[PDB]
Order: structure tokens, then C-alpha cells, then sequence
């Protein structure tokens, strides 16, 4: 200004997702 | 006829339930198709309401009317600096 | 040495031209400019000086010492003199100390001169008709000087320059008579080493004995010569009252009024952004947003440098409250990204609905959080995670288990599992419907309303209200 | 002129990214390095890369022949300008100057641009130019030099008609906006598919199926989807080649959920290894989710999760923490209810949403046009 | 500000705190810390049993506060906490309905714990809400179906009534 103020101071997921499957 | 059966509207269209139920569907997913069905008590429901149109004249506004501030932007922050 | 020598000839010319010219156009400008119109103020040369003072805030400044004519000080502080015919004479005798300077070393060094000095214009007796240009040919030397902090015998210099600002002040309690057009460009100046007051009490302490006496000062001036001067004085209250205690949020209840006219632009903003952390001390979250944004949102164009990227950092503070808050390490600047590197995985675990996330935010993060000040809502933002991560499970999950959700909501017994919801609806989170046996929660939603009424109504007022203010603007602006 | 150097900016970024690479990039790298003798950009894959053991008097006799084949070109420019002959000088100059410059950085590139942009009369040459840019911006991943030598050569190919070359530019085009994130135009401008061939400025032509193939199944509607792979005769054999993305495209037609994340694994460990592909991919996978869920609730209203756990292996209460944490995070929001078996889909959101542009859209509108009501004056 | 210091001193600020946000005022808890952070900081921490606290009023309890009704810092201040427990049972009351969904009876047994207690025959009846047998209902319906129907109309019909009236303010 400088006058005022300032001048004072679930993934993405690609491994988890294909795990599922083989999980149960 | 909106709400229909679909044993038995099957039976008009002579088809097994299971390819009506997955082509009907697949007619919703086309849009073509206003409507629903339904598989537990086995219902074919349709209902529509078409008109967007004030959306569209809204959303066609104000959506450019931000770069319209955003053009105001220019000349109302010149005169500061 | 030769080249260190042959260098300092080159830079004093610089001040010696604009230093020089800058409180003499602008100043003596002003002196034309407050003989005749009045109009009233304006008074243009009061925001020049604005830009002059803040051109000075960054470079060169004048003093410190810098060994480069330090014979500025006695020019203008010295031979009003005295009635306006006789000061045509003076205003030959700046170019005749011109040329004194342009022969003998100028009196490159002033320092403990400046006692004779500062005291030379009550030698005078008397300028006498501008308060403003006495004042200010004395303060400024003074008050870039307060950017040298050499904390040894100039400090009650400058406590010299706020008691010829008191002097000033009690010029300012007396005449007027009648519309002192030059009391605005006071309430600029002065507003600037009241600041300078600030900075130089609080090179050891509190304030306080001039916290009774800005009462006497902001009091004083109810209500005449409040305007632009109450805002900036309330400022001044405010900054140095949030920092030490008390009863300032009940205090402004009853000062305002407003206090209108809103001045000077950012001055508002910046008073948004002090108040607006006092009415986020009170917690409501919609008064709580829509002060802090138009705090920031209000305050063009910087630099410099910091404080404006503070208002954004305490901004999102409420909106953490608010249990939804957009991932910001987009809006990161080369500054203010460095500033609040721990704030951000702070609202990066409020978005998370894990406990540990935001637990191990505030063990790590604590040492940040006494640097910034914010800390009870810290702890309690835990209630925050509750609500928003029975908001995520519920509307998220078909019907989920009291017993599986237990271990996000880390509780959620068979019994509290009824207020969760309940109580959530108190506070108009999910409509989740539950029947309790083993039990389960159950979430269905069907609501179509609303989106309607007081947006489109108030959008009304709005932009009624709004156009008749830029009446209220554009139609007093034609004078010229 | 490209592939060369377009490999040895693909193992700038099989070097970079990828931390448990410490031999085959550096090899291959090496190998591309013995020869088109490079010099600059050897000095940034020696910071990034292994500082060797030595270099020094092999590439710097390198560059000392190369400066003789440097000096016996820009000895030659005055020898050239001896004689007259308009072009039969200058482009001689142009062109082996980017292959000296080729040996490193921008200076003779951006110096040889400008120098010929005032010579050559035909577009053929500017496009070559255009070429030129495209080919070091892509090693340098910078997009602020690929925009303007486009718009600039565009104007002058449009004026204008030309075949080869424009499917040329779809692909510039469509791999910047791939670069970036754009769904739509990516496969809209790749819709030429097979015509462009193969060149050596479009790499390797699988390599171009597969980006067009990846990017077509986000932005594209189901049954365009369809129309695009099945009805399009020329491309569905280059995607036919390839089992990975096909297995992938006809399955999401075929609408098993047992494959998808199989498929969608080979399919995003071939978008991790790729260029320019890591900041999409986040999105693109989240995106699968509500894309192949969009179809598994549409079919109908009110569904019975028994009848979805019939044929899944297994869905009874897989289906329930997944689509759930998926609705959580903002994909595909419904209300579905168990032990009263009704998956209830919805929420068309046709009332709040309808209307929500207005306010939210004016709620900043407002705010920016009361920051400028409120500043001035004062 | 210099005194000798003092053992209340400290506590003083947060056990006046306990009883003033234990009866749910979000407001008074930052504005009465809001004095400096630094005092707080240090050592002799009472902040986070109240902060806590009403997390599990909202929660609701009743247990993990009946649990907390045993932990107390305290210290020495009682009648406070009486006054806080009935201003936390009557605010339960009122932040539970409306509008809540059906719920069973054991639970509701739940809700106010103890065994039977007459609590339960008060907020019955207060409630209403409903009493059913071995369950409880939000009915009729939801509750009372706001429509709104033309009572908005008519203030419609006033809002650009005074609103044209501003327009011909302007004209």
C-alpha cells in the first residue's frame, strides 16, 4: 500500500483397488 | 402406459425379462427413454420434466458475467496504480 | 578505499532533490490548497502525502544519519516567517540554505542538534497559521527515523515529536473554529505516529498509559472530527487492545455507531480483519466467513508484505469450523506458502475425518500455533471431526453398524449412536434414520426445497441498495 | 531428427520420477549420448544422473570435432553470402544450426527461429520451424513456446487447406492438451486416428493408439464410446492389437466389475510409466469408479443388493464399503439402504441444483463487484 | 499487572472456564482465553476436560460425562456444576426433537440411563413427540409438513410492492 496494516509484521489408487479381488 | 408391469409388458414385446429389464435400462441410460423401472415388485415407471431453459439463460449470464467483473477489473484497478 | 570514497558523493543527490521538493510541493502546495477551496478538503496533497510517506516507508527514508544533508531538518522547521509576505521572503531563504549547502559541507550530521533544532519553530512564534506543516517539517525526519531502531537517546526524540503531536492534539480540541480542512490531513499524519507511538512504546512494554489516552484522543474527537479519524484511532485501539486484554468485543458494541464514512479504503478491510478476529471470538461461523473474506477480498494492491498474507492464513480459520474447507495449497505464494507450512497439513487434517491425522497436527504443530495465537478451537475441532465424520459415514454408507463406525467415531455405543445423529440434526448435519437393536444405521435423504426464496429476494435489496449507492456516488462526483 | 532425442527425453523421465531405476536408464542414456553428440543436455542428465568417473576430453573432443563441423558451417555463411541466391544460402544455416543446436539448449533453436522467420516463403519450411519448437518443448516440458508457434503457423495453413500436416498438428494439439488436463479435446482432435500414420515427429504409432484409447473412455459417453472403438473400422485393429486396452474397452461395454480393476491395474501401470500422465491419473481412476458405477445404479430405481451380489465374487459386503467410501469422497452420491435390500438411485438433484447456479454463481459475481463498489472512491 | 503469584490465580480463569462452557456457551470459552495465549500455554492444563465435555454433550452424554461426573480436576467449586448438570439435562431435551427419526424403547432407556427413572416420564410427556409401546415415533409427519403453499405469496406480493416503490425512487 504500503501504508496500514501490512506493513507491520481412498489414494488414486491403482494397488488397492486390483487387491480387492484376491483379498475374498 | 407410465407405470407397467414387466412380466407382462414383456409379453407384448415377446422377450425374456432379463434382456427387457437390461435394454429398457440401457434406453434410460440413451436419454431417449424418459422413465425408471423397477425390480423388486417388478415396475416400469415413466416421469419427466423437460424444461431447463431458465438454468440455461441463468447460468449463461452469470458465468460470463464473471470475466464481465473480471474486465472491471482492469480499468476500476488502473486508476489505483 | 578510493572506490568507497568516490561513492558516496552519488547517492545524497537523489534525496537532495526529491526530500527537498517532496514536503515543499506537496507541503507548500498544500499551503495553496488550504488557503482557497476547500471543497472541502481535497486537499489532493493530503493522500500525495500519503504516497510520499509511503515512498519514504521503503526508500531512502531520510534518516538514521546517512552523512547526507542534514540540514533539511532546521530548513523547514525554522522561518515561517512570519505573515504571508514575509514568508515569500523565506521561501528565497530555502534557496539561499541552497546555496549554503552548495558551498560549505551542508551539515551533513545533525544528531544531537536536534534539540535546538526541534525546539526552532516555538522559537519562531509563530508559523502560525498552518498546525499540519509545523508538524509535519518536524516529524518528517522523525518518523522514518523510527525505522532505525538504534534504541539509544533518539527514542525520546521521537517522544518529543508525540508531544508536538499533543500539541497538536490540543490544537485539535480547540479550533476549528470552524471547518479546519487541514484537521483531516491531521487525522492522516497524526494516525501515522500514532502508529509511531505504538511501535516506540512497545520497544519495551505495553502501551497502556496511552491506551487511557487514546480513549482521551478518540473520545475527543465525538463526534465532530471523528470522521476518518475514529476509523483510524479504533484501529489503533483495536490492534494493541486484541493483543492485550480485555472486553474490547463488548467495547465496540457500544462505540459504534458504524463508524461511517468508511475511510480510508483498506482501512476498513484491515478493521474487518481486527474485529474480525473479535467476532470470531464469538464463534458464529456465517458473520465470522463473511468478515474475514471481505477483510482479505477488500485490501488491494500491496506490497508489502506479510500481514496481508496473514489475514488470509487466520481467514479459513472459521471455515474449519464450519466442517468443510477446500484444499488451499493452490493459492500458496512464494511468501506466505513459507509462513504457514505447518497450517497447512492443519486444514489438510480438517478435510480428513481422522482423528490421529489432526491429533498428531496439533502435538507436531503446537510450537506454530503459539507463533499465530489460535489455540482453544484446537482441541474442540475434535467435535468438529465427530460431526463431519458421522456426516462422511452416514450419507456415505448404506447401513453401517454402530459397532463398525465405533472405530471412526472412536466411541459409538449403542447408546450415544442415537444423539451422534440426533444431535446432528440439532445442528442440521444428516437426516439419517436409525432403529435401534444390535443396531444399524440406516441413511436415507429425500428433500427437494428451497433454492429459492431469500436468495432472489434479498438479491433485490442488493442490487437496489448497491445501485442507489453508486447514485449516491457518481451523482455527488460531478462537482468538477 | 526427433526420436533420437525424444527417447532421450523419455529417459529423462524414467530417470526422474522413478527412484528404483539405477541401470537400464542410465545405459540407454549413455547409449543415445555416444551419439547425435550432445553437450548441454548431458550437463543436466550429469546433475539429475551418475556424475561418472569421467567424461571430460571424450565428449570434449567430441564437442572440439563438432565445433569443427560447428565451424566449418558459420565459416561458410560468409563464404555462402559471397555469392547470391536467395534461399541457397541462408537455409543451409537455419536448419543445420538447430542441429547445432540440437547439441544443446534454446540458443540456437530460438536463434535460428526468428533469424529464418523472415526468409522462407512457403509454410512447409515455417511448419518444419513450428516442428522445431514442438520437439524442444516437449523435452523441456515447456508449454509456453508450443502455443505460439501453432497459432502463428495455423493462420498460414488455414488460409489454406493442407492433409498430412493438419492431422500432424491434431496430434501436437491433442498432446498438450493431454499434457495438461483436458479430456474432451484430447480424443475429439485424435479422432483421425489412423490417418496420421506413423512419422518420426509422432514417435511410435502404438505408443500414439494407446494415448488416444486411454484418454477416449473418460470424456466420451457410453454409447459414443462404443461408436468411436466398435463402429470405427480403422481404428478398432490397432486397438485390437493390444489385448490390455481392449480386454478394458469391451469389458466396460460388457459391464463385469470382476475385471475392471485387473484391467484398470494394466492399464494404469502403462499411465505410471508414461510421461506427462502423472498429475491426470488421480483424477482418471476416480473418474473409472463413477463411470463404470454410473451404469451399475442407473439400471434401476430401487435395486435389490441381493440381485447385484448374484454374479459379483463376491459384491454381499464389498459393495457396501466401497460404493460408500466412494459417495463419501464426492463420486456418484446416492441414498442406498440395507436390510430393507433397496439401492435407491437418485439424487437426481433437479431443484437445488437447478436453481443453486444463480446464488452461488452471483454469491461471488457480488463479492467481486462489491470489492470495486467499495474501494473507490476511498 | 506485576503480583506476587498466587495458587488460584491459574485456575481461577479455567475452572469458572469448565463450568462456563460445560453449560454450552461456545462463545465466552475463546473470548474468556482470548486475554493472552501465553498464561494458557504453559503448565496447569484444566483446557481439556470442558473442551471434551461438550464434544460429549453432543455426543450426548450422560456416560462418558457420568464418567467424567466421577474425574473432576475439580477443584473446590460444586454448586457450578450442579447448575451445569441441569442446564445440561434440560438442553439434552431440547436438542434431541424435533426432529428426530423412530427409535426404540431400551434405547431410549439409554438415553437417559439410570434404571427407570421419572426423568423418562417427564420428557415423555414434555417431548410429544410420542410414547409408544417398546418404541417412539416422530409422527405427524416430520414434522407438521410445511407446504409453505400461498402463505409466502402474500409477503411476494409486499416484497415488490415497497421493492417498485424503490423503483420509482429512482424512477
Amino acid at each position: 500500500m504500503s501504508e496500514k496494516k501490512q506493513p507491520v509484521d481412498l489414494r488414486a489408487e491403482l494397488e488397492k483397488h486390483g487387491y480387492k479381488m484376491e483379498t475374498s | 402406459f407410465s407405470r407397467v408391469q414387466i412380466e407382462h409388458i414383456s409379453s407384448l414385446i415377446k422377450l425374456s425379462k432379463a434382456d427387457v429389464e437390461r435394454k429398457l435400462s440401457q434406453m434410460i441410460l440413451d436419454k431417449k427413454f424418459h422413465g425408471i423401472l423397477d425390480q423388486g415388485e417388478g415396475v416400469l415407471i415413466i416421469f419427466d420434466e423437460p424444461p431447463v431453459d431458465k438454468t440455461y439463460e441463468a447460468a449463461l449470464e452469470t458465468i460470463q458475467n464473471m470475466s464481465k467483473v473480471v474486465d472491471s477489473l482492469y480499468n476500476k484497478a488502473k486508476k489505483l496504480t | 578505499p578510493p572506490g568507497g570514497g568516490e561513492q558516496e558523493p552519488p547517492p545524497p543527490p537523489a534525496p537532495q532533490d526529491v526530500e527537498m521538493k517532496e514536503e515543499a510541493a506537496t507541503g507548500g502546495g498544500s499551503t495553496g490548497e488550504a488557503d482557497g477551496k476547500t471543497a472541502a478538503a481535497a486537499a489532493e496533497h493530503s493522500q500525495r502525502e500519503l504516497d510520499t510517506v509511503t515512498l519514504e516507508d521503503i526508500k531512502e527514508h531520510v534518516k538514521q544519519l546517512e552523512k547526507a544533508v542534514s540540514g533539511k531538518e532546521p530548513r523547514f522547521v525554522l522561518r515561517a516567517l512570519r505573515m504571508l509576505p514575509s514568508t515569500s521572503r523565506r521561501l528565497n531563504h530555502y534557496v539561499l540554505y541552497k546555496a549554503v549547502q552548495g558551498f560549505f559541507t551542508s551539515n551533513n550530521a545533525t544528531r544531537d542538534f536536534l534539540l535546538p533544532f526541534l525546539e526552532e519553530p516555538m522559537d519562531t512564534e509563530a508559523d502560525l497559521q498552518f498546525r499540519p506543516r509545523t508538524g509535519k517539517a518536524a516529524s518528517t525526519p522523525l518518523l522514518p527515523e523510527v525505522e532505525a531502531y538504534l534504541q539509544l537517546l533518539v527514542v525520546i526524540f521521537m517522544m518529543n515529536s508525540k508531544r508536538y503531536k499533543e500539541a497538536q492534539k490540543i490544537s485539535d480540541d480547540l479550533m476549528q473554529k470552524i471547518s479546519t480542512q487541514n484537521r483531516r490531513a491531521l487525522d492522516l499524519v497524526a494516525a501515522k505516529c500514532y502508529y509511531y507511538h505504538a511501535r516506540v512504546y512497545e520497544f519495551l512494554d505495553k502501551l497502556d498509559v496511552v491506551r487511557s489516552f487514546l480513549h482521551a484522543r478518540l473520545r475527543t474527537a465525538t463526534l465532530r472530527h471523528d470522521a476518518d479519524g475514529q476509523a483510524t484511532l479504533l484501529n489503533l485501539l483495536l490492534r494493541n487492545y486484541l493483543h492485550y486484554s480485555l472486553y474490547d468485543q463488548a467495547e465496540k458494541l457500544v462505540s459504534k455507531s458504524v463508524f461511517p464514512e468508511q475511510a480510508n479504503n483498506n482501512e476498513w478491510a484491515r478493521y474487518l480483519y481486527y474485529t474480525g478476529r473479535i467476532k470470531a471470538i464469538q464463534l458464529e461461523y456465517s458473520e465470522a466467513r463473511r468478515t474475514m473474506t471481505n477483510a482479505l477480498r477488500k485490501a488491494p494492491q500491496h506490497t508489502a508484505v506479510g500481514f496481508k498474507q496473514t489475514v488470509h492464513k487466520l481467514l479459513i480459520v472459521v471455515e474449519l469450523l464450519l466442517g468443510e474447507i477446500p484444499d488451499r495449497l493452490q493459492f500458496r505464494q512464494p511468501s506466505l506458502k513459507r509462513s504457514l507450512m505447518p497450517y497447512f497439513l492443519l486444514t489438510q487434517a480438517v478435510r480428513t475425518g481422522n482423528l490421529a491425522k489432526f491429533n498428531q497436527v496439533l502435538d507436531q504443530f503446537g510450537e506454530k500455533f503459539q507463533a499465530d495465537g489460535t489455540y482453544t478451537l484446537i482441541i474442540r475441532l475434535r467435535h468438529n471431526v465427530i460431526k463431519t465424520g458421522v456426516r462422511m459415514i452416514s450419507l456415505s454408507y448404506s447401513r453401517i453398524s454402530l459397532a463398525d463406525i465405533a472405530q471412526k467415531l472412536q466411541l459409538d455405543s449403542p447408546e450415544d449412536a442415537e444423539f451422534i445423529v440426533a444431535k446432528a440434526i440439532r445442528d442440521g448435519v444428516i437426516e439419517a434414520s436409525i432403529n435401534h437393536e444390535k443396531g444399524y444405521v440406516q441413511s436415507k435423504e429425500m428433500i427437494d426445497i428451497y433454492s429459492t426464496r431469500e436468495p432472489q429476494l434479498a438479491f433485490h435489496q442488493r442490487i437496489s441498495f448497491c445501485l442507489d449507492i453508486h447514485n449516491m456516488s457518481v451523482k455527488a462526483m460531478r462537482f468538477p | 531428427p526427433k526420436n533420437p532425442d525424444l527417447r532421450i527425453a523419455q529417459l529423462r523421465f524414467l530417470l526422474s520420477l522413478p527412484e528404483h531405476r539405477g541401470d537400464a536408464a542410465v545405459r540407454d542414456e549413455l547409449m543415445a549420448a555416444v551419439r547425435d553428440n550432445n553437450m548441454a543436455p548431458y550437463y543436466e542428465a550429469l546433475c539429475k544422473s551418475l556424475d561418472w568417473q569421467i567424461d571430460v576430453d571424450l565428449l570434449n573432443k567430441m564437442k572440439k570435432a563438432n565445433e569443427d563441423e560447428l565451424k566449418r558451417l558459420d565459416e561458410e555463411l560468409e563464404d555462402a553470402e559471397k555469392n547470391l541466391g536467395e534461399s541457397e544460402i541462408r537455409d543451409a544455416m537455419m536448419a543445420k544450426a538447430e542441429y547445432l543446436c540440437r547439441i544443446g539448449d534454446k540458443e540456437g533453436a530460438l536463434t535460428a527461429f526468428r533469424k529464418t522467420y523472415d526468409k522462407t516463403v512457403a509454410l512447409g519450411h515455417r511448419l518444419d520451424i513450428v516442428f522445431y519448437l514442438l520437439r524442444i518443448g516437449l523435452f523441456y516440458m515447456d508449454n509456453d513456446l508450443i502455443t505460439r508457434n501453432t497459432e502463428k503457423a495455423k493462420s498460414l495453413i488455414e488460409e489454406g487447406g493442407d492433409w498430412d500436416r493438419r492431422n500432424r498438428l491434431k496430434v501436437y494439439q491433442g498432446l498438450y492438451c493431454v499434457a495438461i488436463r483436458d479430456f474432451k479435446q484430447a480424443a475429439e482432435l485424435f479422432l483421425d486416428t489412423v490417418s496420421t500414420f506413423t512419422s518420426y515427429e509422432l514417435m511410435d504409432y502404438k505408443t500414439f493408439v494407446t494415448y488416444t484409447v486411454y484418454v477416449s473412455m473418460i470424456a466420451l459417453e457410453r454409447p459414443d464410446l462404443r461408436e468411436k472403438v466398435i463402429k470405427g473400422a480403422e481404428i478398432l485393429e490397432v486397438l485390437h492389437s493390444l489385448p490390455a486396452v481392449r480386454q478394458y474397452l469391451f469389458s466396460l461395454y460388457e459391464c463385469r466389475y470382476s475385471v475392471f480393476f485387473q484391467s484398470l491395474a494394466v492399464v494404469e501401470q502403462e499411465m505410471k510409466k508414461d510421461w506427462l500422465f502423472a498429475p491426470h491419473y488421480r483424477y482418471y481412476v476416480r473418474e473409472m469408479r463413477i463411470h463404470a458405477y454410473s451404469q451399475l445404479l442407473e439400471s434401476y430405481r430401487s435395486l435389490t443388493l441381493g440381485y447385484m451380489a448374484e454374479a459379483f465374487g463376491v459384491g454381499v459386503e464389498f459393495i457396501d464399503q466401497e460404493l460408500s467410501r466412494f459417495i463419501a469422497a464426492g463420486r456418484l452420491h446416492c441414498k442406498i439402504d440395507k436390510v430393507n435390500e433397496i439401492v435407491e438411485t437418485n439424487r437426481p438433484d433437479s431443484k437445488n441444483w437447478q436453481y443453486q447456479e444463480t446464488i452461488k454463481k452471483g454469491d461471488l459475481l457480488l463479492n467481486r463487484v462489491q470489492k470495486l463498489s467499495r474501494v473507490i472512491n476511498m | 499487572e506485576q503480583l506476587p503469584e498466587s495458587a488460584y490465580m491459574h485456575q481461577l480463569l479455567g475452572l469458572n472456564l469448565l463450568f462456563l462452557l460445560s453449560q454450552n456457551r461456545v462463545a465466552e470459552f475463546h473470548t474468556e482465553l482470548e486475554r493472552l495465549p501465553a498464561k494458557d500455554i504453559q503448565t496447569n492444563v484444566y483446557i481439556k476436560h470442558p473442551v471434551s465435555l461438550e464434544q460429549y454433550l453432543m455426543e450426548g452424554s450422560y456416560n462418558k460425562v457420568f464418567l467424567a461426573k466421577g474425574n473432576i480436576p475439580a477443584e473446590s467449586y460444586t454448586f457450578f456444576i450442579d447448575i451445569l448438570l441441569d442446564t445440561i439435562r434440560d438442553e439434552i431435551a431440547g436438542c434431541i426433537e424435533k426432529a428426530y427419526e423412530k427409535i426404540l424403547f431400551t434405547e431410549a432407556t439409554r438415553i437417559l440411563f439410570f434404571n427407570t427413572p421419572k426423568k423418562m416420564t417427564d420428557y415423555a410427556k414434555k417431548r410429544g413427540w410420542v410414547l409408544g409401546p417398546n418404541n417412539y415415533y416422530s409422527f405427524a409427519s416430520q414434522q407438521q409438513k410445511p407446504e409453505d403453499t400461498t402463505i409466502p405469496s402474500t409477503e411476494l406480493a409486499k416484497q415488490v410492492i415497497e421493492y417498485a416503490r424503490q423503483l420509482e425512487m429512482i424512477v
